[PDB]
């Protein structure tokens, strides 16, 4: 658990990711405040969303909690920031770093998939009114991920 | 070489190994066939747990061997 | 006509068709000591017809060894007469009965016959009789360490159920011409070859759906074959399959036949060459009996030992047994003869419990036929064991003392145990200890900690609560009840209320703890099992675990500086659903539960909370806006729960139940469909409402409907509760007050800056404020599966049927319901027996003080399939550091209490090694990375000023230690591990 937590955080001090900064809040290691910078290509381009992780006690072998803190109009994140990710729910198996989980929150947000929705009217906008969809993300991204 | 595994629930598993293989591979086979992941299985042969990292000849399985996979039970 | 509110956790594991069946059965029990009272009492827990007892040999001293029914007072009655009133009170359904003679025609009257110490002529006789009137015999023995159970059930026995697993069900994606059935990605059907499967809902091969078995060949983890299915289809797409269960006839042989040519169960793999050994054995026990008026060889003798193996070398030429006898082994079994102890009984008659129902219930798979079992690797060595010290001393203790000795008894009767937990295995535990004097001297003593307190449920498996202690401390009434039994034990036990966790560090300390010399879990969850493991791996002292689930047990050691804690493996873990499947995409009865169990604590838990906060604090306003995800429906709750939709009347409660059906049956779905239409199509062109989603259809309310007026009535009848309202239940002003309602029209929407600011400002200044309601209060609902009268499961059906009704799934009745949403834990009364005996078998091993890992053994055991294995603990794992060799579980540092700069100057000198981390509970003291001003102002500080000031809170007076986790490197960079630190304040 701690020695896990410590390993992570070291060999995540050793390279900066750049895209990336997740780090104990105040001092405890079981709860992090990481950041997110919206993908290059991709409608929150230019925005930084905060994103809160509660490690378990049972860690690494229960998963952590990750939720959005920044308003993001997502299909696949609703209001409360709860994320529909496979990693973090069953598919949690202790092998893989903090760092797999933000890569692939940041490729859900390059692309989401509106095949299995969370938010099915976002979804419904996704598929049918595409310009309608990136107006929205774009006016949420700058409005909430912005200041 | 040829052995069988039995659960604690009645399953009956049939697993084609050879006695130079590791107790890993064997987990990784019944992992295969059961989905239970390495590190959560338990096997039992002639009163020994096997442990990774020794072979099926260090616990003197042969062919037709029985092994027991058993779990641990949170009531009580 | 089951009483559900007593057999609550046993009808999850045999059912009820089971129990109906069961309780037209009538059990007869021959022999009344500890093996004979154990099987009584818990065919008598299990709820059989009746018992009938049948023992008029007067009671003796020594019987007290395992017979818990009995007391000093008793001496020289017989034993049914004096242990019929006990076993009369344990449940009131099983009439107990005394019959003072037996003859061969009144074994007709009963399903079961249970025979034990009984000479081997007369069970002979009882069997032939038996045998051809169809009548099931089961007969039992238990000698010193070893014991033996035997089973008859008949020529036609058919059983049901062989493994006592669910059905298999599962969902198939397609079906070829030639029967390959493939499940959905990544689905495992888990069937064998030659089970039976059925299908469902499949669309192309209207064949398949008759309902017709068919055989299965597993071809794959994910595909299988049921034949050729040419005429019926060329194709099968989607659908359903489950597998059906079909009887098996067992044909079991008489004890006549048996004996010559007998069937065994192994209970050991390890040793597979002795069930041969003890079956000659224990006949040449029975035939030097017979040559002795009936006596037993006296214990520890050598010319005893030496006649019964006489008889044994003549039993095995009489019976052309080509085994070669082992003089050590059976000279064994004739010196322990006269041996009584409770674990064994405790083992066996749960075991024999277990058969006695199988043979009432025809469900499970039995023993066939012969179950010999030992224990022997439970023999003291640190002791001497000789015919001196093994003579009886006319005590209670003699059936323990002929197997263990005098001075064993001293070491027993010197323990300081600690039993967590007072649950069902708690309560078999308390009894073990009892019976075997634990704790009876002048240095012992024995400590029971348990919060909860007794409920109707419990005891249907917690044998030391009686109905009339229903309310009270499980800890308490176990103490007294334990104290009844043994009074040696009156003044030597001490019962605490409290939790073991975090919390109560300050009554279980260093000064309680350093007393123990062992700790018993006997818990029900995994957290309190890991907290417990973590303190004993501190302070160093031996832990007995044991678990149980439905007919499943285990039984674990951990011994200190020798194997590995229980918390060095791992269990696989709760499943939980994605959140996408519940919210909007269910396929699953248990999907609906859930949601239904989210809907209850949204609609009666969350907004009743919010309200009486926002009464409470003077400034929640400003807490609620700037901490919630989401302040807007907080305000909503409170202005809607408080003045707009606030009931003044139970009509208001039921137009308000009908606008939330509305609202969750028929408004979603129809906004849900207007997102996804049942005619769209996914990106890559399949259609959406393929697979594990199911197109759903809104319900449009009808009074006529069963399902309908249920959840009416619970919704209704919730709010008036958290109201605080009088609740009707006459369905006549239901339908008035119904009839005359009008919908609200409704139209799904298609979506589409100071805004929001200024709805929550006119949504705060109409909330009146707190100044004008004092006193005034809400009553959130606290779920409560147990009771029957709040709603709460009533409601839970409701919801989850209605919300299967909307995506066309097959309900679930209300008992199906409470199991799920519930979370409730199978469980059974033999299991928690077999449990207790295994542990208190270890224990003795434990008292001993065994050095070597080949003594002690890990017990497991599923008594559906009669399975029963054992293996060694593993040894802990070493390690290197510095040169040395470390235990990498049991070994720790002492360090005094220093300056964080001193201790990293001692691991520099001394190991060698470089501190890169050091982390004390779950927060970072030191980390290597961290600024230099920062190290500068937390270096000169001692550890404990420094946990101080990180923590922000003070250490506690009663704190004497602080374990430190530290991680280093060694002088080239490699990362190597050390154990952890224990700075003494
Ligand atoms: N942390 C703990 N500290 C002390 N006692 C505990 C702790 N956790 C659980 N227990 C007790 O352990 C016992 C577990 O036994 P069991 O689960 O059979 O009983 P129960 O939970 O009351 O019943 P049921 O599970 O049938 O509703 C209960 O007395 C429970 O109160
Ligand atoms: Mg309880
Ligand atoms: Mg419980």
């Amino acid at each position: 658990a701690l020695k896990r937590i410590n390993r992570e955080l070291a060999d995540l001090g050793k390279d900066p990711p750049s895209s990336s900064s997740a780090g104990p809040v105040g001092d405890d290691l079981f709860h992090w405040q990481a950041t997110i910078m919206g993908p290059a290509d991709s409608p929150y381009a230019g925005g930084v969303f905060f994103l809160s992780i509660h490690f378990p006690t049972d860690y690494p072998f229960k998963p952590p909690k990750v939720n959005f803190t920044t308003r993001i109009y997502h299909p696949n994140i609703n209001s409360n920031g709860s994320i529909c990710l496979d990693i973090l729910r069953d598919q949690w198996s202790p092998a893989l770093t903090i760092s797999k989980v933000l890569l692939s929150i940041s490729s859900l947000l390059t692309d989401p998939n509106p095949d299995d929705p969370l938010v099915p009217e976002i979804a419904h906008v996704y598929k049918t009114d595409r310009s309608r969809y990136e107006l929205s993300a774009r006016e949420w991204t700058r409005k909430y991920a912005i200041g | 070489m040829q052995i069988f595994v039995k659960t604690l629930t009645g399953k009956t598993i049939t697993l084609e190994v050879e006695s130079s293989d590791t107790i890993d591979n064997v987990k990784s086979k019944i992992q295969d066939k059961e989905g239970i992941p390495p590190d959560q299985q338990r096997l039992i042969f002639a009163g020994k747990q096997l442990e990774d990292g020794r072979t099926l000849s260090d616990y003197n399985i042969q062919k037709e061997s029985t092994l027991h996979l058993v779990l641990r039970l949170r009531g009580g | 006509t089951i009483d559900e509110g007593l057999y609550s956790r046993q009808l999850y594991v045999l059912g009820h068709e089971a129990m109906k069946q069961m309780s037209q059965s009538n059990v007869l029990i021959i022999g009344c000591k500890g093996l004979g009272v154990e099987i009584a009492k818990n065919v008598c827990l299990a709820g059989v017809k009746s018992v009938t007892l049948y023992d008029p040999q007067p009671t003796r001293i020594e019987d007290l060894s395992s017979q818990y029914f009995l007391t000093e007072d008793d001496i020289g009655v017989p034993r049914a007469k004096v242990t019929v009133s006990k076993l009369a009170e344990l449940n009131q359904y099983v009439p107990v009965s005394v019959v003072d003679e037996l003859s061969t025609e009144y074994l007709k009257n009963f399903k079961c016959v249970v025979v034990t110490e009984t000479s081997l002529t007369k069970q002979l006789e009882i069997n032939d009789f038996t045998h051809k009137n169809h009548i099931a015999y089961i007969a039992a023995d238990s000698r010193g360490l070893f014991g033996s159970i035997f089973c008859d059930f008949g020529e036609n026995f058919i059983c049901t159920d062989t493994d006592g697993n669910e059905p298999l069900t599962g969902m198939i994606a397609s079906i070829t011409d030639d029967g390959v059935v493939t499940m959905l990605e990544e689905t495992r059907h888990g069937l064998e070859n030659g089970d039976f499967v059925k299908f469902t809902e499949v669309k192309g091969m209207p064949g398949l759906n008759d309902g017709t078995p068919r055989k299965v060949e597993v071809k794959g983890p994910y595909t299988f074959s049921i034949g050729s299915v040419k005429d019926l289809g060329s194709a099968g797409y989607n659908g359903v399959f489950t597998q059906v269960k079909v009887p098996t006839k067992i044909s079991f042989k008489s004890l006549r036949e048996s004996l010559k040519d007998p069937e065994y169960v192994y209970p050991d793999f390890g040793k597979m060459m002795r069930p041969p050994q003890y079956h000659i054995a224990f006949q040449a026990l029975s035939a030097f009996a017979d040559a002795h008026e009936g006596s037993l060889p006296r214990p520890r003798n050598d010319i005893d030992a030496a006649e019964f193996f006489e008889f044994c070398k003549k039993i095995a030429s009489t019976l052309q047994f080509d085994v070669e006898l082992d003089e050590k082994l059976i000279k064994e079994i004739s010196y322990q003869a006269r041996g009584d102890l409770v674990a064994m009984s405790a083992f066996l008659g749960g075991a024999v419990a277990q058969e006695v129902l199988k043979a009432t219930t025809s469900k499970f798979y039995p023993l066939k036929q012969y179950f010999y079992f030992d224990s022997l690797e439970s023999l003291p060595s640190s002791v001497t064991i000789s015919e001196e010290t093994c003579k009886p001393r006319g005590c209670r203790y003699d059936g323990q003392i002929a197997v263990f000795g005098s001075e064993f008894q001293e070491k027993i009767a010197s323990l300081s145990t600690f039993l967590v937990g007072a649950g069902a295995i708690g309560c078999e535990m308390l009894k073990n200890w009892a019976m075997m004097g634990v704790a009876t001297g002048e240095s012992g003593h024995i400590s029971v900690t348990d919060m909860d307190s007794i409920e109707k449920s419990n005891l249907n498996r917690q044998f030391l609560f009686r109905p009339r202690d229903v309310g009270k401390l499980k800890s308490e009434c176990a103490s007294t009840a334990v104290s009844i039994m043994n009074p040696s034990l009156t003044g030597k036990i001490t019962s605490y209320q409290e939790r073991v966790g975090p919390e109560s560090e300050g009554i279980f300390g260093d000064e309680f703890f350093e007393k123990l010399s062992l700790v018993t879990n006997a818990l029900d969850n995994v957290e309190a099992r890991m907290y417990v493991d973590r303190r004993c791996v501190f302070f160093e002292k031996p832990l007995l675990e044991s678990g149980t689930l439905g007919t499943k047990g285990n039984t674990q050691v951990v011994v200190p500086h020798l194997t590995e804690s229980y918390g060095s493996s791992q269990d696989p873990p709760e499943k939980s659903f994605p959140i996408c499947t519940l919210k909007n995409f269910p396929n699953r009865i248990e999907h609906t539960i859930a949601w239904a169990r989210d809907l209850f604590e949204g609609l009666f838990k969350q907004p009743i909370d919010n309200v009486n906060m926002y009464l409470s604090s003077p400034n929640f306003l400003e807490t609620s806006l700037k901490t919630s995800s989401n302040p807007r429906e907080v305000l909503e709750n409170i202005r809607d729960y408080l003045v707009t939709e606030k009931p003044l009347s139970f009509e208001e409660c039921i137009m308000w139940a009908r606008l939330q059906f509305d609202k969750f049956f028929n408004n979603n779905i129809q906004q849900l469909l207007f997102n996804f239409p049942k005619d769209s199509v996914t990106s890559t062109g399949q259609p959406f409402w393929s697979g594990p989603k199911r197109a759903p259809t809104p319900l449009s309310f009808d009074i006529h409907n069963r399902e309908h007026f249920d959840f009416i009535v619970a919704a209704a009848s919730l709010y008036a509760f958290n109201y605080g309202l009088k609740s009707e239940t006459d369905p006549a002003i239901y339908e008035r007050v119904l009839a005359g309602y009008n919908p609200p029209p409704f139209a799904p929407k298609s979506g589409i800056a100071n805004k929001d600011k200024q709805e929550l400002k006119s949504i705060a200044d109409s909330l009146p404020p707190p100044s004008s309601l004092v006193g005034f209060r809400l009553t959130p609902a606290e779920f409560e599966k147990d009771d029957d009268s709040n709603h709460h499961i009533d409601f839970i059906t409701a919801a989850s049927n209605l919300r299967a009704m909307n995506y066309d799934i097959t309900p679930a009745d209300r008992f199906k319901t409470k199991f799920v949403a519930g979370k409730i834990v199978p469980a059974m009364c033999t299991s928690t027996a077999v449990v207790s005996g295994l542990v208190c078998l270890e224990l003795v091993k434990l008292v001993d003080g065994k050095k070597k890992i080949e003594e002690y053994k890990n017990g497991f055991f599923n008594l559906a399939i009669g399975l029963f294995t054992f293996s060694d603990p593993i040894a802990s794992p070493k390690m290197k550091v510095n040169g040395k060799e470390i235990d990498k579980i049991w070994d720790r540092y002492n360090l005094p209490d220093c300056t964080l700069q001193e201790l990293i100057d001692y691991f520099q000198k001394e190991e060698g090694l470089e501190v890169t981390m050091l982390s004390s509970g779950v927060s970072l003291l030191y980390a290597n990375f961290q600024p230099p001003k920062k190290l500068a102002e937390r270096l000169p500080l001692k550890i404990s000023e420094l946990v101080e000031q990180i923590t922000k809170k003070k250490l506690e007076p009663f704190r004497k230690h602080l374990v430190l986790e530290i991680c280093c490197d060694d002088a080239n960079g490699e990362d190597v591990e050390v154990p952890f630190i224990c700075i003494k304040l």
